[PDB]
RNA sequence: UAUGCCAGCUGGUGGAUUGCUCGGCUCAGGCGCUGAUGAAGGACGUGCCAAGCUGCGAUAAGCUGUGGGGAGC
RNA sequence: CGUGGAAGUCUGUUAGAGUUGGUGUCCUACAAUACCCUCUCGUGAUCUAUGUGUAGGGGUGAAAGGCCCAUCGAGUCCGGCA
RNA sequence: GUCGGGUGAGAACCCCGACGGCCUAAUGGAUAAGGGUUCCUCAGCACUGCUGAUCAGCUGAGGGUUAGCCGGUCCUAAGUC
RNA sequence: UAGGGAAACGUGAUUCAACCUGGGGCCCAUGAAAAGACGAGCAUGAUGUCCGUACCGAGAACCGACACAGGUGUCCAUGGCGGCGAAAGCCAAGGCCUGUCGGGAGCAACCAACGUUAGGGAAUUCGGCAAGUUAGUCCCGUACCUUCGGAAGAAGGGAUGCC
RNA sequence: CUGUCCCAACGUUGGGCCCGGUGAACUGUACAUUCCAGUGCGGAGUCUGGAGACACCCAGGGGGAAGCGAAGACCCUAUGGA
């Protein structure tokens, strides 16, 4: 499949989205992505 | 040191396609008794190994001649075709 | 010590299958570190990553059989598998035959030979296929 | 108003390309086009761009390849900032 | 052929994708239409007294 | 007496119960239009480190003025 | 006698399409229609990819009430509706 | 698959060699759709993997896709708006 | 006196996919369109932006809730022996040991797939279901019936290796 | 023509059995070692009378639990539906 540039920027952001929730937040907030998604198990949209 | 003779009669009792692997066991369980030694401590050089596969995985020499050495402080035995 | 990712390395570097590069079981540890393509490179210059040859089906003994064949031999009713028509195509044997019929009454005519009547009688006749082969014409000609 | 020149890209890649092929990498705005990221390049710069390739990384963002003359020196422009 | 799982095998068309207007995955790429606000269809939003119960 | 039955004891498992309420549900009073000066909504961005939410819009958790406020942020 | 090479033509696990029997295997499956062997068609009313059209008392149907997204003697969703 | 060896706290299944096999319209090569980062490197084993794992399509962090002349782009088809 | 190769760094031939160019035949079937190019020269210089480009493409990257024995289009149809063959069987190039749990018991009963069974030979069964028999090629030879096409590979008989 | 049969045998490969590791589901009012008779809503492991019965575990083929699976499609009925 022929990706456009606006699907690109879109599977960009899903991509960056799947990053871990960073180290300094568990210490600030004294204690989960929820927006984990896999490229097999889950689906994005289009 | 000496030189043994193999018996690889039992491995027709393991299916034919795989009596290569069994021969491999025996030799490994025959030394090890003849020779006062653990199965894990029983090394066999590439040669018994080339020797016992030579026609293929079913077709195993009935017989296989094999010189054997023994030494070390828990005690082992190197093993080789001949 | 993984050295999987430098097969496929030592593979595009002297250009053979994945299957068919050596690596020397002593150097396992200078392979470990080899990183790049130039460390690589490097590492077949010194021996230690070699290709294997590859093999080539021996033609020797179909050499021997297509001797037998062309003299003859082998060819016999418990050897053929195919059809008559299947071993020998029937329309490009007439070509075969047609085409040297029609060669031999053209160089009869320019030799003198023959006149544009008599060579005009045979060629129709050729064209009938009265004539089995080129020697069959020639016993037709001569008398 | 959109700048054209985000900020260098600096990865391994990039410095290969700088210390080989004198060339220097750069993250631009996705809406400049080869002629726009030559003419920003050669003005915060003062150098002569010879040649730009772009591609749209899966970053959302454009990545600029930037061609120096053999007059200028990459390695040297890279060091001053 | 069974309607179930081999005939699953040939679903790799692309209809439904991301509407330009209201951002859900129902804007039929081949109707031009999305399914869900009524993009290609109407200049107004596709709303329905059915989507909510009679008395809300 | 093994396998084992019934009740209990200590410890689990589980999350009922009791207590608690940043949420709801309902009633009442007030108020009440927005949009081509491009709305509402959506997309993508935006933080030193930033995934979610909130905010914001390339001037991007914010810029200016007046008033309040006050030693904190 | 040769030439010619016709054909909803023949043999064919060529590719490909189909699905007769085993009422085999499976039947908390590998699988909400699968596996194996056997069998049928295979230059034509042939097979096939992609694009495109026809919509629910309506389509489509070499007709079996077949098919219209595991849904059909009237699809699916939500509403009427408690 | 087997015998040796490598790394490792740990090795039947991670890697090397040898021997022994399997695939030939495919189990090889290039691709469409579709997927969407699954690609590469490094670090890992809590999750995932029909057992184990030092391995991985898994976890985390980095990196990676460069075109006047390959496609799109342009043209018109059934047909659609 | 590009590139590539450790080296040599060939020459002729046959059969010839691709590609080129012709002749014939068939249709109660007649086998796109448009943009564009040609027609219509040469120098020199400049410009040539924008979007895609990773990887999988499958018995683990797609659809089927799964790392599903299912389903899923195209090009490689000219690798060798074999043979009519893009058939079988075997083997290169390439790929793989991941159709991903192992160890042990001459390893019983029982089951799935399957081999061989004397004499008899369908007695089995609703029924030869299942299995088996036959088989490729050449030669000889071939009935009833027929819409004269066919029946027909009728049937039946012989042959078949190697040197 | 032949293991379809007389009439069955031996063998082969994968299971099956033992060990390591992984690890479900169906089903469950209770009690439950049953058997022969009887009785009972006339088809009882549980009632009555007798008989038998030391507990536990392994493998088996499935006699019984009118076994498990599905609020019977048959039939009738409903001032039911299509
Ligand atoms: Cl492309
Ligand atoms: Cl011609
Ligand atoms: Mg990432
Ligand atoms: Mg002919
Ligand atoms: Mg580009
Ligand atoms: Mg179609
Ligand atoms: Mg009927
Ligand atoms: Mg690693
Ligand atoms: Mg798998
Ligand atoms: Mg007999
Ligand atoms: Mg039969
Ligand atoms: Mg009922
Ligand atoms: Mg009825
Ligand atoms: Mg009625
Ligand atoms: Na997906
Ligand atoms: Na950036
Ligand atoms: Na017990
Ligand atoms: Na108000
Ligand atoms: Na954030
Ligand atoms: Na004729
Ligand atoms: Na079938
Ligand atoms: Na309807
Ligand atoms: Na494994
Ligand atoms: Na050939
Ligand atoms: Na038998
Ligand atoms: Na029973
Ligand atoms: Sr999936
Ligand atoms: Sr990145
Ligand atoms: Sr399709
Ligand atoms: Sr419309
Ligand atoms: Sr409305
Ligand atoms: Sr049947
Ligand atoms: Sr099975
Ligand atoms: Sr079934
Ligand atoms: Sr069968
Ligand atoms: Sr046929
Ligand atoms: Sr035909
Ligand atoms: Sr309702
Ligand atoms: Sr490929
Ligand atoms: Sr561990
Ligand atoms: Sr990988
Ligand atoms: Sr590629
Ligand atoms: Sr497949
Ligand atoms: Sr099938
Ligand atoms: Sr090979
Ligand atoms: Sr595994
Ligand atoms: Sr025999
Ligand atoms: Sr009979
Ligand atoms: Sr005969
Ligand atoms: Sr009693
Ligand atoms: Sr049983």
């Amino acid at each position: 499949g022929k990706k456009s540039k606006a699907t690109k920027k879109r599977l960009a952001k899903l991509d960056n989205q799947n990053s871990r929730v960073p180290a300094w937040v568990m210490l600030k907030t004294d204690r989960r992505n929820h927006k984990r998604r896999h490229w097999r198990r889950n689906d994005t949209d289009e | 040191e000496r030189v043994v003779t193999i018996p690889l009669r039992d491995a027709r009792a393991e299916p034919n396609h795989k009596r290569a692997d069994k021969a491999m066991i025996l030799i490994r369980e025959h030394l090890a008794k003849h020779f006062s030694v653990d199965e894990d401590a029983v090394r066999l050089d590439p040669s018994i190994n080339e020797a016992a596969w030579a026609r293929g995985r079913a077709n195993t020499p009935s017989k296989i001649r094999v010189r054997a050495a023994r030494f070390e402080e828990e005690g082992e035995a190197i093993v080789e075709a001949e | 010590t993984d050295l999987s990712a430098q097969k496929r390395l030592a593979a595009d570097v002297l250009d053979v299958g994945k299957n068919r590069v050596w690596f020397n079981p002593e150097r396992q540890g200078d392979i470990a570190d080899a990183i790049t393509r130039e460390d690589v490179r490097e590492l077949v210059d010194e021996g230690a990553i070699q290709a294997k040859d590859k093999k080539g089906n021996s033609r020797g003994r179909a050499r021997e059989r297509q001797k037998k064949r062309a003299y003859g031999h082998q060819k016999g009713a418990g050897s053929r598998k195919g059809k008559a028509g299947a071993r020998q195509n029937s329309k490009e044997d007439w070509e075969s035959r047609i085409r040297a019929q029609r060669t031999k009454l053209r160089e009869l005519r320019d030799e003198g030979t023959l006149s544009s009547s008599q060579y005009r009688d045979l060629y129709d006749k050729a064209g009938g296929g009265e004539f089995d082969s080129v020697a069959d014409l020639e016993r037709y000609i001569d008398a | 108003s959109w700048d054209v020149i985000k900020h260098p890209h600096v990865t391994e890649k990039a410095m290969n390309d700088m210390d080989f092929q004198n060339k220097l990498q750069f993250a631009v705005d996705d809406r400049a086009s080869k002629g726009e990221v030559a003419d920003a390049v050669e003005e915060q710069y003062d150098v002569t761009v010879e040649q730009v390739n772009t591609q749209n990384t899966m970053d959302g963002e454009k990545k600029a390849v930037v061609r120096l003359s053999e007059d200028d020196d990459a390695q040297e422009v890279a060091s001053r900032i | 052929t069974g309607a179930g799982t081999p005939s699953q095998g040939k679903k790799n068309t692309t209809t439904h994708t991301k509407c330009r207007r209201c951002g859900e995955k129902s804007y039929h790429t081949k109707k031009k239409v999305c399914s869900s606000c009524g993009f290609g269809k109407s200049a107004k939003r596709r709303d329905y007294e059915w989507q909510s119960k009679a008395g809300e």
